[PDB]
């Protein structure tokens, strides 16, 4: 968006299940949306050239080219599917486990002021936070991932002494190796940035903070010309169904329907009931005003109940 | 060996790389045992998904099938270099 | 029989060669499908007709009333008033228009399953998976028929059979007979009893059509369940493969997609045109094929794909229990399995038949054939 170039269509590989990047992520991996309406497959098979011209056939066949269109062009196949909550995960465990391998290799120093019992006490807890299916002392082990000068103050402090810190003294002395010659990437290509990217705790996934990200992205995808389809707006407003979230149902559909997509009468009466199952009557009014000038008629089923609910608070 | 051939020809390469490196991934997961045998098996087997990912990897980057590795045509030598053993 | 070429309409000069040779070996009665097009582009052009019958109009097979007078034109031939007859279908709403063309006063003998006023109409009929009673009212007298003919569709056909007796003043128990001795008709709702607890049906239906108009004129024949064992030509007509999966997974509780006539299209390919229906892919399949379990479909059906058509038609006979229907379409009668371009020698006719014939060894053998992924006694 910064330098205006607009997605390619190369990005926007459509996948089967019709589900673009715009909601590929999300939590069904490789499953249909939830349209109100019935699938039209045969419209499906008409559009992908498949009465006379050619179709995509995802027939295996025999031989090393990759069936799948996405892989084309990688170089061994596309990274293996993988949601944002499994994402989210994988950084929960990888990070904490680091923190196992920093608190096992020193333990009490790091600590410092905690006791002995303590030491196992945040190993539990680092172990079961592990493969998981209080004093939370775990806040002041830090990770120092990159941090070349943390690294040189600690390396600072015939036969090489048997001892590795006088080992690195022997080192400097002898011109084997020193400070000058610890050095990464990073620093001497003055990544800056990088510093505050790594050594940081993880959010754990959150549902209502997913569709956050699905809305935002969804918005920048149509900034650029990317056309999510009809099922990525299913999708993401289906995880935005299955935590509450009422108040990113609006802006979900205003988008959907700025694309055209309509969805199915059954999913409009199931959306409705939601916005005020739990007594938010409060934006379950917006709803229904804008799809209505958008042009979209609402079922009699839900009118009669709104306007029902909408006097039972008078 | 028609089975072995066909098996080969059947061989999904960029699957063998996906669940072997799943697998790989997993038996690491659960770290030390407390057995020494079991131990040793662990390693064996880790060492034997790295080794046959290496041999997938290789594979779709060049121009090797293997199902070459079963022949159904068997080259003869030359006539001057088995003069009249082989 | 013999093997005139069958290409369509035959030329007209050559349509009546025929019809002199078949009258230098004597023949006395003549029968023949008239066409639509056969008539309209004149190949029945000095042929004398007699009996004159109107099964039924739908305009499925263009124009719309053009097509109606087009028929027409075989009545228009109808000049005769007192010697030749009519025969139409009241049912049919077209069948005043069509008994109003040729001569007015040639006789008529009408037929209906309702409009009881018609001169042959079914007092009572029942239906079943392996035999169709009615019982008629002729004007002469009441009539009792059972045949091999399966479903509604084809009563049409038994009460036209009677009221063209009646026209040429058949006797009534001469009726009987002819319509008794007939009970497979090659290709066309075909009954094939090998004297099992299910029977097998084999059609030529290949259109959405008539694969929609067959499979609910099996279901009122009140079978347990329906198996269907549809395949669609390579290379041809691809805009209906979608479709034809569409319509059987709903219409049937067990679908056996299969390849009909591949041609030089790839067996594979066509049957992922036909997993499309569905949002299916042929990748999709196999990866359940490795786990020996095929999900159902949302409606609770069952889709078992098989390229190779002698392993599938076979395949889905043994998977019928009592009061199943298996039916079989886009073969029919065509003696031929269109590989490649060599016309194999493929008959469904005889596959059921010897399917049927070693079924039982199977079941005796420990073979459960009830789903797709047979469990052999040595399984799992």
């Amino acid at each position: 968006r910064r330098d205006n170039q607009p997605i390619p269509p190369r990005a926007m590989i459509m996948s089967r299940k019709y589900r673009t990047l715009v909601s590929s992520w999300i939590e069904p991996l490789q499953e249909e949306a939830e349209l109100g309406y019935e699938i039209d497959y045969l419209a499906r098979y008409v559009e992908e050239g498949g009465l006379t011209g050619e179709r995509k056939r995802w027939v295996p066949r025999r031989g090393k080219t990759p069936l799948d269109p996405d892989a084309a062009g990688f170089i061994y196949s596309n990274p293996i599917e993988t949601s944002f909550k499994q994402r989210c995960l994988e950084d929960w465990k990888v990070h904490h486990r680091k923190l196992l391998r920093t608190l096992q290799s020193e333990g009490l120093p790091v600590l410092g002021d905690a006791s002995e019992s303590d030491y196992m006490r945040v190993m539990e807890r680092l172990r079961n936070i592990i493969k998981g299916p209080v004093d939370e002392l775990i806040c002041r082990i830090k990770l120092h991932e990159g941090d070349t000068e943390f690294w040189k103050r600690r390396f600072l402090g015939d036969w090489f002494p048997e001892e590795p810190f006088e080992a690195f003294k022997e080192m400097r002395e002898r011109k084997v190796f020193d400070v000058s010659d610890m050095y990464t990437i990073a620093d001497v290509w003055g990544w800056t940035w990088e510093k505050d990217f790594k050594n940081k705790t993880p959010r754990r996934w959150s549902q209502e903070w997913e569709v956050e990200l699905a809305i935002v992205l969804m918005a920048k995808v149509i900034e650029l010309g990317g056309v999510p389809t009809i099922g990525d707006c299913a999708v993401i407003l289906r995880a935005a169904i299955r935590a509450p979230m009422p108040s990113s149902f609006l802006k979900i559909l205003q988008t959907t329907h700025s694309l055209g997509y309509a969805f199915g009468s059954p999913l409009y009466d199931e959306i409705i009931t939601l916005c005020l199952d739990l007594g938010e009557l409060d934006a379950a009014i917006a709803i229904v005003a804008d799809m209505e000038t958008t042009g979209i008629t609402v079922p009699d089923q839900t009118l009669d109940k709104v306007i029902s609910a909408r006097q039972s608070n008078e | 060996a028609g089975a072995i051939r066909e098996q080969l020809a059947d061989l999904d390469l960029r699957i063998i790389i996906e669940n072997s490196l799943v697998e790989w991934k997993q038996l690491g997961e659960e770290g030390p045992t407390g057995n020494e045998w079991e131990d040793r098996k662990i390693v064996r087997r880790k060492d034997f998904l790295v080794r046959r990912m290496e041999l997938a990897k290789h594979f779709i980057r060049t121009n090797i099938e293997p199902e070459w590795m079963v022949l159904c045509l068997l080259p003869v030598l030359p006539p001057e270099l088995r003069p009249i053993d082989i | 029989k013999m093997d005139s070429p069958t290409t369509t309409s035959p030329d007209a000069v050559l349509v009546q060669s025929m019809m002199a040779k078949m009258l230098h070996n004597g023949t006395e009665a003549l029968v023949m499908e008239a066409s639509p097009q056969e008539l309209a582009s004149g190949k029945c052009d000095e042929v004398d007709f007699d009996i004159a019958v109107f099964t039924n109009l739908t305009r499925e097979d263009g124009t719309d009333e053009e097509y109606r007078d087009a028929e027409a034109k075989l009545f228009a031939r109808m000049v005769d008033p007192e010697r030749h007859r009519k025969v139409v279908n009241i049912d049919d709403p077209n069948a005043a228009f069509f008994v109003q063309q040729g001569n007015p006063d040639v006789p008529v003998v009408t037929f209906a399953m309702e409009n009881t006023k018609a001169d042959v109409h079914p007092l009572k009929f029942e239906l079943s998976l392996f035999e169709t009673q009615v019982l008629v009212n002729t004007p002469q007298g009441i009539l009792e028929i059972s045949s091999g003919l399966l479903g509604r569709h084809n009563i049409y056909n038994i009460l036209a059979a009677v009221a063209v007796g009646i026209a040429v003043g058949a006797p009534l128990e001469d009726i009987v007979r002819g319509v008794e001795e007939v009970d497979a008709v090659p290709g066309r709702c075909e009954l094939i009893d090998e004297e099992q607890a299910f029977g097998v049906i084999v059609d030529h239906a290949n259109t959405p059509d008539g694969l929609s108009r067959l499979l609910d004129s099996v279901r009122e024949l009140k079978p347990r369940r329906i198996i269907t064992v549809i395949g669609c030509a390579g290379e041809n007509e691809r805009g209906k493969r979608p479709v034809m999966t569409k319509i059987a997974t709903e219409k049937s509780d067990v679908t056996m997609l299969t390849s009909d006539n591949p041609g030089n299209e790839d067996p594979l390919d066509i049957l992922d045109d036909m997993l499309s229906g569905i949002g299916w892919t042929m990748q999709e399949y196999l990866k359940h094929g490795e786990h020996d379990y095929y999900p159902p479909l949302s409606n609770g059906h069952r889709l078992f794909l098989h390229d190779v058509r002698r392993v599938a038609v076979r395949c889905a006979v043994a998977m019928g229990e009592e009061g199943d229907m298996v039916v079989v379409a886009g073969k029919g009668h065509e003696s031929y399995q269109l590989e490649g371009d060599k016309k194999e020698f493929y008959d469904d006719r005889e596959e059921c038949r010897e399917a049927l014939q070693y079924v039982d060894e199977l079941h005796q053998a420990g073979i459960d054939t009830s789903e797709f992924p047979w469990r052999l006694p040595e399984s799992h």
